[PDB]
């Protein structure tokens, strides 16, 4: 389970790093965070792989509540090249997607962060797999960049929607349900880590550089993130390479698999066990 | 305004 | 690299009609002919009347008098005691842990 | 509706969306910066991390070479 | 439908496979019947081996979402063939390369994690030490045969 | 029993003496009355059966049969009047007469005590069900159906009596409650090698065996409606009654004599999933799917443990009921657009709504979702099957991968997507339609609130 | 031109946007502390 | 790097060299098409669009193919050398492989019971 | 809610803002080639345009036949359901 | 069936909004736009047609290199977000034939004006055949294209199916 | 991090295993060395219900936090006093365990010195 | 309601409230709510239906099974003798499913009761399971679905003879 959820983590956060359709992205984070609990389970921390699943909870189904106010106000536009220029035009959207991102990516003390530092503790500190320690540590990087990109694209810089302009988040319904996620999410993970009973010990002792190692790798994602992203503003015109072509198109899992088995059985069930 | 909407008959 | 004169004018008697057609979509005024704080407080509390105390009190009479009149249906986990604590059951009192070393 | 799209032009917005917006970013922060003060070791560190090349032979039960 | 309409043996002389090609509404030329061995095609016509997917579909297709015309022949896999299931589209990536990548990163990260199990990560300490004999009666251990001691001692 | 055979013997002067236009209203709801009845034969005991006379006897295994037996007949009169309207009224009546006499047959051969006695009974079902297929048929090929079916059954069953005869000379009985206590162990020898195939090849026949199910699919996409839901319903399970009732004869030698045909069932189940996968006719992938639930069942019945026993006892209930709804299911398609075709009508959702969800819930019990009784078997079969060698799993796990995909692909493509463009004539669900639908699906959930009366005697 | 104009010429940076709410919340943050220090002061 | 095609990847319609080098007999073969998909469309509209209608419109060529799909199959068929060694590989084969998987699984496991090897200390359930 | 007069007013004020045209010298009428002397690099560019402005494809064998602002605008309204 | 300069007018469509999807930013894709539709315009002139197909077999060569593996779509075109998606609330006119007497009385104005379609159809549909009779050559047509009805009164052949179709957005 | 450099790729012999740590008899060197005291009972931890993992050496410090979070409900915030002498317990605890590491790993490097003098002549 | 001793159940202890803080506590409130509002309509209701219960008081009785002989005294082919031997071991055969059913049941209430200290809390419990599992398992493992008395036999006097063999070298 440790290397089943280790490259889940980072096979999927490495395919979010270039999808476009923002549903998608966050499609990708969740098998990414999925993959993390997975990670949780194999260092035999059951407690800490549900604590994430709680926390998770409320940060991911905002974001998906954001991106579908997003949506709503584009007329059913997911592609965030067709996005921009939101930051002002849906303030409390805007926050709350900010909101969520930084819950996401571990930032002290919102909800997010009171189960997946303990968790890269607790792995950073245990006999483990040293390849799955690296897996997990890269993957969590890579979450600070693709939720870098969500930010970048769709609030930031310039609209790139069309002309006329049907935003309006100003419905009390869509207002009041992000709300109370938005609440959920900075302080649902403090409330409940104060009040579960403890089953563990939790390891509290270890190096300067183990202890940190979560906050300096995100960090160090969202300033690589930014190097990217303002990049595509150059007006320079560059050809694609091998690696964003795989993850662009998934590793190709889905385009092999998926033509290649349903090929392989179908076609034995009506040429040899049929005819 | 209002336009009628066309659905299969509802009433068996 | 445009429309035959033959195409303009089938386009053209064809939008007519289309355009024709929705229109007559349009409801009339009539249509459809139909056959023949206080207030909040009260839809809750029909609520909360209907769907929380009649369900709790079905509840409470099943598991209160079939389900836990029969052995092992219901198990609680047994109460955790600690140093200190005195039963009420019987009154006994569970004595203190030793002296801690300084720490 | 109460608010009337707009061509080519940044729309129209309500008092009650930014403000709304505003205060809860407002406590984002509060938050964050409350629990940094009281709780900077959940971040940092809790205990001190020793180093063991400072801990005497006598006190781990090295004896000398030739005993 | 009279049976001369119908599917029938595969076609050996000029005749028949003009005769053929009439009544699968297709050109002489283009029609093809699959090869004669025992498989039992007779004489459909053999299509090309293509997905609807890669069908045009801003045509007007009597069956849009099939992408099939009234009357043209059907492709004898055509259920295989449907948009839901096996697509043969153009890829933007050569199908071997992709073979080629996707093996190799699976391959590489087996590997790697094969390697992380010879070489763990671990911490510099000892074993996590327990009273009362490494909790012998706790973990269920027989309280007639007395365990043999594990005594631990400051440092 | 003769407190069923009579009213279902009168049955017959009720049709052929009912008022023209009455035919339909009265052998209907009699049979339904006959039906009410028939829970009665639910007083079985922990231990003994329910021994009626020195004919006829009910257990735990043949009053479920039973029940879903009775309770057919007035669903497949319901299904069958429609299509016959045309038909003259001395015509309808005597296809009313074959159902009635089709029941008596049935219910006598799930009661009879004496093993010959349940031969002749197992055998004179063939009558009136070829006459069913071949003269109220409606195409060409029913013809050939007819006799695919008759000689297919012959061709084993008459092996089976010279295998039941030799066995009342040796053993003196054929009765089977004398057979439970005077059997004797079957040694190895050539002799009970053919002893064996005799007393079991009939049965694999029915059920069908993989390698002599070829005649199934041909006989439902020939046959009329209430045909074809005999036979899935009922007919193929004289097969598995059979060979649960002949088996206690066969000890030891089913050990190793079972192996052939648990390959031919194991591997069997995934080919024919796999097939229905491929199949264009609608009949003809239910009619698959049926060979693919009871390979299930031979296996079952073939390792013969009492989790296995019970499985296979539900399982037979399961499919009876589902079978013969997906069948009715897709005869109200036919008879509408008049073509069995799967992929000539589609995006029936939007046409026909509640219709749609009949489709939805036949088909997830198909796939056996939990807890409907379909699983409740599917389930216990593989169970016992994963002790009698835990590879077998990967086998069932597979089927049950293939299952579910070919019953949402039947549903897919039926009732979503787009409709067809020039099919104009899907006029609204009719009140009897809906009604034979619900008369299907609604035992069969309930069945689910107390499983224990058809997990037959090993409960 | 017009995505360049009126209300949507000044963006906020990436920095600017995730500090959003900052300064009220600095704000509160200092007025809540000192008023603590006063509290446990007594 | 040039397109390499494969049966689930066909080549794009615009790096066909067949797409470009059209000649006079292939255009001639483009317009024949054309006029077969024409014909057989207006024969199709013609019922389409007739308001007396009601029912199904049969179609041919969908007929044409269930029957091939079918009933056509065993008269075309021919035992030789490919359908025997086809019909040998994939109809008995696997079942003597299944068989000697589960024999050899079962032998096994029966030689465990009888020695008194095999755990089924709680197994009570069969 | 599209009208009739709104997506004339939409295609025509894009066209205005194409530096290849004169926007006096513009109505609904106007041949993109016989009369703005333009050529089919432009209409492409043109129909593009359209697709952005109303956030839909037009697809090859359709666009290339729109050659005047009222064609535009008809087969617009025709897409979109618009009769008034 | 397509010609050079349908061939090359596709490309140059395509290629434009490939090069939109890279780029993203509406100043950086204007900025490319210009540079792509000029390397169009050198070879706009060219007169042997021979050097004209080189020239457009390896530009598509040239897209297929650089196309974008994710390239935008527009929501309702074939391939997006909301293709097909309208297409369950779409129900076929003839549908509302069948509905029960009780049903038809809710809307007495609309079905009033559906029978004077129906009655329109009806009057037309002999002389829609006999148009399409009068004007096929002996072969059948060659060709899916339609003629407009040519006297006053009458209707373009094969009218019904295209105006009475489902709105885009029916409900 | 660094000891695992060491291990894998210096010299594994005067590394400590810890899978098979100690190899050392834990008086060799330490006169008089004292026993693990230990204040909870078995009883005591028995009825507290403490999970097995948490049966250690300072089950005393849990046991007591666990009882003032009962105590304290529904004021979730209190026992802070009670859970960092419990989490300073178990600091202690760590601490000795990298005690123990570093002592093997002592002994062995003076294991392998006492084996070049010897074969040095 | 049910045998104490069949079904068994340790004396519950149950801690005394000790509250360390000024705040009310919800859940006695919460408790006092749920018993006004709750369980005393409840309550009121049951009393009520007892009442008409006692006006018609009447008996069920537990059917008892004589003991006949069993199949080891039944003649070979002996029907009439056999029925009534094997009928009562089919009785018996389901009365010892219920018995492991009783100690299984036993063993999953401790389980839970026990809570973390399950594992050394509930041995006698575990023990008790594994014996009776063990004598169940003697008696009708590996019989078939055409399990009888004489294949209960049969399997006993294999294992008979098996302990018999074992025994004499030894
Ligand atoms: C153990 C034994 C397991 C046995 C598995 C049997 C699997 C049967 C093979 C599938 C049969 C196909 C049925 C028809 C369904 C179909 O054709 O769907 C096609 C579908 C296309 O989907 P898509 O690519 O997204 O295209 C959508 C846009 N056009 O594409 C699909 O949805 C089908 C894709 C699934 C293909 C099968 C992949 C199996 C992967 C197994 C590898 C993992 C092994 C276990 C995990 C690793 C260990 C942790
Ligand atoms: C078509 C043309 C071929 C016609 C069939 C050919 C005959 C096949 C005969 C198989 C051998 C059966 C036999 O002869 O056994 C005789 C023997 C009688 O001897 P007895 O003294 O009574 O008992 C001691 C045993 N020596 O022992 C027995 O009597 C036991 C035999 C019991 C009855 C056997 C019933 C017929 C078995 C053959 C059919 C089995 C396969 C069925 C396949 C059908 C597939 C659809
Ligand atoms: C337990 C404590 C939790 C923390 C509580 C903190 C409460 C703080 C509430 C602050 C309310 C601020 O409310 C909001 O502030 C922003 C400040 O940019 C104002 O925004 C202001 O600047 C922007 C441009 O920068 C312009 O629109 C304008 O100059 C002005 O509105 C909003 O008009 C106002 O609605
Ligand atoms: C933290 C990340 C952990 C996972 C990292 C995994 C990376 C491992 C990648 C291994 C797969 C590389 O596989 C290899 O790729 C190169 C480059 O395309 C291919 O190279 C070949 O393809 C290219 C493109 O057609 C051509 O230049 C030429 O045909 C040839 O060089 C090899 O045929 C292939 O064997
Ligand atoms: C001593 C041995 C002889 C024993 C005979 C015992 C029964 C004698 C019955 C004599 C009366 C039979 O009745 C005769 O048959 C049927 C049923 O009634 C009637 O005709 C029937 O037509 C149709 C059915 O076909 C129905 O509407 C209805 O059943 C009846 O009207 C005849 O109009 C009547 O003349
Ligand atoms: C193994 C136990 C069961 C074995 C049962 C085998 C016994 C024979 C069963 C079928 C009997 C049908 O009897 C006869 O069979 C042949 C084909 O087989 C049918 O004929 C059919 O197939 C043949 C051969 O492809 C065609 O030439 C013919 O056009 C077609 O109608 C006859 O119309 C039917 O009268
Ligand atoms: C010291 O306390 C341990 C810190 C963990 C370092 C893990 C290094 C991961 C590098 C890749 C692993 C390759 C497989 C051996």
């Amino acid at each position: 389970t440790l290397c089943l959820g280790a490259i889940t983590t980072l096979f999927t956060a490495m395919c979010a790093l270039t999808q476009n359709d923002i549903k998608k992205i966050i499609a990708f984070s969740t098998s990414s965070q999925l993959g993390l609990m997975m990670v949780t389970i194999g260092i035999n921390q059951p407690y800490l792989a549900f604590l994430h699943i709680c926390t998770h909870a409320f940060f991911k189904a905002m974001l998906f509540m954001c991106s579908g106010s997003i949506i709503h106000s584009l007329n059913d536009e997911q592609d965030i090249r067709k996005m921009g220029g939101l930051f002002k035009a849906m303030p409390f959207t805007t926050t709350a997607l900010i909101v969520g991102s930084l819950a996401l990516t571990g930032m002290p003390f919102l909800t997010g962060f009171y189960s997946k530092d303990l968790i890269i503790e607790a792995a950073n500190t245990s006999y483990t797999n040293a390849w799955a320690l690296l897996m997990t540590l890269i993957a969590t990087s890579f979450t600070a960049i693709y939720s870098t990109r969500i930010i970048f694209f769709a609030l930031l810089g310039q609209p790139r929607f069309p002309t006329l302009v049907n935003i309006n988040e100003n419905n009390p319904l869509l207002i009041n349900s992000i709300k109370r996620l938005l609440i959920g999410s900075l302080f649902a993970g403090y409330i409940i880590s104060n009040n579960i009973p403890p089953t563990t010990i939790p390891q509290m002792t270890m190096p300067y550089y183990l202890k940190t190692t979560a906050l300096i790798v995100t960090i160090l994602g969202f300033i690589l993130a930014l190097e990217i992203s303002n990049m595509t503003k150059n007006l320079k015109y560059h050809y694609p390479s091998n690696a964003f072509k795989f993850s662009t198109l998934l590793g190709y899992f889905p385009t092999i698999m998926h033509r290649l088995a349903p090929y392989m059985n179908l076609s034995m069930s009506q040429k040899s066990a049929s005819s | 305004k209002r336009l009628f909407i066309i659905k299969p008959s509802g009433f068996y | 690299s445009g429309y035959t004169p033959e195409e303009k004018l089938r386009l053209q008697q064809l939008r007519e009609l289309r355009r024709r057609w929705l229109k007559d979509q349009e409801l009339s005024p009539r249509e459809p002919v139909l056959p023949p704080v206080i207030y909040k407080t009260y839809r809750h509390s029909i609520f909360a009347f209907t769907h929380v105390l009649i369900p709790v009190w079905i509840i409470h009479y099943y598991l209160k008098y079939h389900v836990t009149t029969k052995p092992y249906t219901i198990v609680e986990k047994k109460p955790r005691i600690f140093p200190g604590d005195t039963i009420l059951e019987t009154g006994e009192v569970i004595p203190p842990m030793k002296e801690f070393p300084d720490q | 509706a109460h608010i009337e799209p707009r061509y080519r032009q940044f729309p129209q917005l309500t008092r009650s969306q930014v403000i709304q917006a505003e205060f809860f970013s407002a406590t984002m922060w509060f938050w964050i910066l409350w629990r940094f003060w009281h709780d900077s070791d959940a971040v940092l560190g809790h205990f001190p991390y020793p180093d063991p090349s400072q801990w005497t032979d006598e006190e781990l039960g090295i004896p000398p070479d030739d005993e | 439908i009279t049976k001369d309409m119908l599917p029938g043996p595969y076609p050996k002389t000029p005749e028949e496979r003009a005769a053929a090609a009439k009544k699968y509404n297709m050109r002489v030329e283009d029609y093809e019947p699959y090869p004669d061995d025992g498989t039992g095609y007779g004489d459909y016509p053999k299509l090309p081996d293509r997905s609807q997917q890669e069908r045009d579909p801003w045509y007007d297709w009597d069956h849009p979402d099939l992408r099939l015309n009234w009357g043209e022949p059907m492709h004898w896999d055509l259920d295989m063939y449907i948009r839901n299931r096996v697509d043969t589209s153009p890829t933007p990536v050569n199908w071997n390369l992709m073979c080629k990548h996707l093996f190799g990163f699976v391959a590489f990260m087996l590997f790697m994690f094969w390697v992380g199990e010879t070489y763990p990560a671990y911490q510099p300490v000892g074993p996590k030490q327990y009273p009362y004999n490494n909790l012998y009666l706790e973990r269920g251990g027989d309280p007639n045969k007395e365990p043999e001691p594990v005594v631990h001692y400051e440092i | 029993m003769l407190k069923y055979i009579i009213p279902t013997i009168m049955l017959m002067p009720l049709t052929w003496l009912s008022k023209n236009n009455m035919i339909w209203v009265n052998s209907t709801a009699h049979s339904l009355l006959i039906s009410f009845t028939s829970l009665l034969l639910m007083n079985q005991f922990g231990d003994n059966s329910l021994n009626f006379s020195l004919l006829f006897f009910s257990d735990s295994l043949s009053t479920p049969l039973l029940i879903l037996t009775m309770w057919l007949l007035p669903l497949m009169l319901m299904a069958s009047q429609h299509h016959l309207s045309k038909e003259n009224l001395t015509r309808k009546k005597l296809f009313i007469t074959m159902l009635i006499s089709l029941q008596l047959f049935l219910i006598m051969t799930f009661t009879a005590m004496e093993l010959i006695l349940f031969y002749i009974l197992f055998e004179a079902t063939l009558v009136p069900t070829l006459i069913i297929i071949t003269r109220w048929g409606n195409q060409t090929e029913r013809l050939n159906a007819g006799l695919y079916f008759l000689f297919y059954t012959l061709a084993g069953s008459l092996p089976l009596l010279v295998a039941l005869i030799y066995i009342q000379n040796t053993v003196g009985s054929l009765n089977f409650l004398m057979l439970q206590y005077w059997v004797q162990p079957v040694h190895n020898s050539w002799s009970n090698v053919f002893m064996w195939l005799a007393c079991m090849m009939a049965f694999m026949v029915k059920m069908p065996l993989y390698g002599l199910h070829l005649w199934l699919p041909k006989a439902h996409v020939e046959a009329p409606i209430a045909g074809s839901m005999v036979l899935a319903a009922v007919l193929l399970k004289l097969g598995g009654y059979g060979m649960l009732r002949i088996t206690l004869i066969l000890n030891p030698m089913t050990d190793f004599m079972a192996y052939p045909f648990i390959m031919l069932s194991l591997w069997g189940m995934i080919m024919t999933s796999s097939i229905c996968l491929r199949q264009t006719d609608l009949k003809s992938l239910i009619a698959y799917s049926s060979v693919s639930h009871m390979a299930l069942v031979i296996v079952a019945i073939l390792i013969q443990t009492p989790w296995s026993y019970m499985g296979a006892t539900a399982l037979m209930i399961a499919h009876g009921l589902t079978s013969s709804m997906l069948f009715c299911l897709a005869n109200s398609n036919y008879e509408r657009i008049h073509s069995r075709t799967m992929i000539l009508a589609r995006g029936l959702q939007t046409l026909l709504p509640l219709m749609a969800t009949w489709w939805l819930l036949a088909s997830l019990t198909n796939l056996a979702l939990p807890p409907t009784i379909n699983l409740i078997g599917e389930l216990f079969v593989v169970m016992s099957t994963f002790s009698w060698s835990n590879i077998t799993i990967i086998l069932m796990g597979v089927n049950m991968v293939i299952t579910a995909l070919y019953s949402l692909y039947m549903l897919i493509m039926t009732q979503r997507g787009k409709y067809t463009y020039h099919i104009n004539n899907i006029s609204p669900s009719f009140t009897r339609e809906n009604a034979l639908m619900s008369l299907h699906i609604l035992p069969l959930l309930l069945l689910t609130l107390n499983p224990k009366i058809i997990l037959g005697p090993l409960y | 031109a017009w995505r360049y104009m009126g209300g949507f010429a000044n963006n906020v940076s990436f920095v600017g946007a995730l500090l959003k709410g900052f300064k009220w919340g600095f704000a509160a943050f200092v007025v809540a502390i000192g008023a603590e220090y006063y509290l446990e002061s007594q | 790097p040039k397109y390499e095609a494969s049966r689930l990847s066909s080549l794009p319609t615009t790096l066909d060299p067949a797409e470009y080098d059209i000649s006079s007999e292939t255009r001639k073969a483009q317009a024949e098409r054309l006029a077969i998909r024409s014909r057989l469309k207006r024969e199709y509209q013609l019922q389409y669009y007739d308001p007396s209608r009601r029912g199904v419109i049969e179609d041919p060529a969908l007929v044409r193919w269930t029957y091939a799909r079918s009933a056509n199959i065993y008269p075309n068929f021919r035992p030789n050398t490919k359908t025997s060694l086809l019909g040998a590989l994939f109809g008995i084969g696997p079942l003597v492989f299944w068989y000697y998987v589960f024999k050899t699984d079962r032998d096994r496991k029966e030689k465990l019971i009888q020695e008194g090897k095999l755990d089924r200390t709680f197994n009570i359930s069969y | 809610p599209l009208t009739l007069e709104g997506i004339k007013d939409r295609v025509l004020y894009v066209l205005k803002l194409y530096d290849k045209i004169d926007p006096e010298k513009l109505s609904v009428n106007s041949h993109f080639m016989k009369d703005l002397g333009l050529d089919s690099l432009d209409q492409v560019e043109i129909i593009m345009a359209m697709e952005d402005e109303f956030g839909f494809e037009i697809p090859d064998i359709d666009a290339e036949k729109l050659m005047c602002p009222q064609e535009i605008v008809d087969y617009i309204a025709d897409k979109k359901d618009v009769y008034e | 069936y397509l010609t050079h300069q349908q061939k090359v007018l596709r490309l140059y469509k395509r290629a434009l909004r490939h090069l939109e999807s890279w780029c993203i930013h509406r100043d950086k894709y204007r900025y490319f736009a210009c540079l792509l539709r000029a390397r169009f315009d050198e070879h706009k002139n060219e007169k042997d047609m021979v050097k004209a197909t080189q020239l457009l077999r390896e530009a598509e060569e040239e897209f297929w290199h650089g196309q974008h593996p994710q390239p935008y779509i527009f929501p309702e075109s074939p391939g997006g977000t909301s293709y097909e998606r309208y297409e369950c609330y779409k129900v076929p006119e003839w549908c509302l034939d069948d509905w029960h007497p009780s049903e038809k009385a809710m809307y007495p104005d609309y079905f009033a004006k559906r029978e004077q379609w129906k009655k329109l159809r009806r009057e037309s549909w002999e002389r829609e055949v006999k148009q399409l009779q009068e004007e096929t050559p002996v072969g059948g047509p060659r060709t899916e294209a339609l003629p407009p009805a040519r006297k006053q009164g009458d209707l373009p052949p094969l009218w019904w199916h295209i105006v009475t179709r489902p709105r885009e957005r029916p409900m | 991090g660094a000891h695992l450099a060491r291990r894998y790729l210096g010299d594994a012999s005067v590394e400590p295993d810890p899978l098979r740590m100690p190899t050392f008899p834990p008086d060799y060197g330490f006169p008089e060395r004292k026993e693990r005291e230990m204040v909870a009972t078995q009883q005591e931890m028995n009825d507290a219900q403490l999970v097995l993992q948490q049966r250690d050496y300072c089950a005393h410090y849990l046991i007591r936090f666990l009882k003032c979070k009962r105590d304290s409900f529904p004021n979730f915030l209190a026992c802070k006093h009670e859970r960092h002498d419990w989490d300073y317990c178990e600091h202690l605890d760590y601490v000795k365990r990298m005690k123990e590491f570093e002592r093997e790993r002592r002994l062995l490097q003076r294991k392998k010195r006492r084996e070049q003098r010897e074969a040095d002549m | 309601s049910w045998d104490k001793d069949v079904y068994p159940e340790p004396p519950r202890r149950t801690p005394a409230p000790s509250p360390q803080t000024s705040l009310p506590n919800p859940i006695t409130y919460l408790t006092k709510a749920f018993d006004l509002l709750v369980d005393r309509p409840v309550t009121l209701v049951r009393e009520f239906i007892e009442r008409q219960h006692a006006k018609n008081k009447y008996y069920y009785y537990h059917r008892e099974f004589r003991r006949v002989p069993d199949i080891t005294e039944c003649q070979e082919k002996d029907v009439l003798c056999m029925f009534e031997a094997e009928m009562q071991w089919r009785r018996d055969y389901k009365v010892d499913q219920e018995i492991v059913n009783i100690i299984q049941e036993r063993l999953k209430a401790c389980q839970q009761r026990e809570g973390e200290s399950h594992r050394q809390n509930c041995a006698k419990e575990l023990e008790q399971f594994t014996q009776v599992v063990k004598a169940y398992q003697d008696r009708y493992h590996d019989l078939g679905a055409h399990y009888s008395a004489r294949k209960c036999l049969a399997k006993q006097k294999q294992r008979m003879l098996a302990e018999r063999k074992a025994a004499k070298e030894a």
